[PDB]
């Protein structure tokens, strides 16, 4: 998931957050749900 | 058409959308959960006469 305030972390850009195991998945009933932490700034983990 | 889609902790109480909504205003039903014992309602006599 690719935020506009994001960052990779695995380059040094902003790009797409790679869901490390809060992946969202379809729950019961066809839906998906999750909340998930993104770092935004680089080597500062302000986490919006 | 438009769906609407939310989540909510029942413990926290935040309300969230999630899924959809291009529109204004929303009003709720919920409640207050009498399983920790906050309030309930008394029922003491009174008499004249």
């Amino acid at each position: 998931a690719k935020w506009s305030d994001s960052f990779d972390e695995r380059t040094s850009a902003a790009g797409f957050v790679e869901l490390g195991s809060n992946v969202v998945k379809l729950q019961d009933n066809d839906t998906l749900v999750g909340q998930i932490k993104y770092p935004t700034n680089g080597d500062g983990e302000v986490e919006t | 058409d438009t769906i609407l889609g939310k989540v909510d902790v029942s413990s926290g109480e935040l309300t969230l959308t999630s899924a959809s909504g291009k529109l204004t205003d929303v009003k709720v039903k919920g409640y207050v959960a009498s399983e920790q014992h906050t309030s309930a309602t008394n029922v003491e006599l009174g008499l004249t006469r």
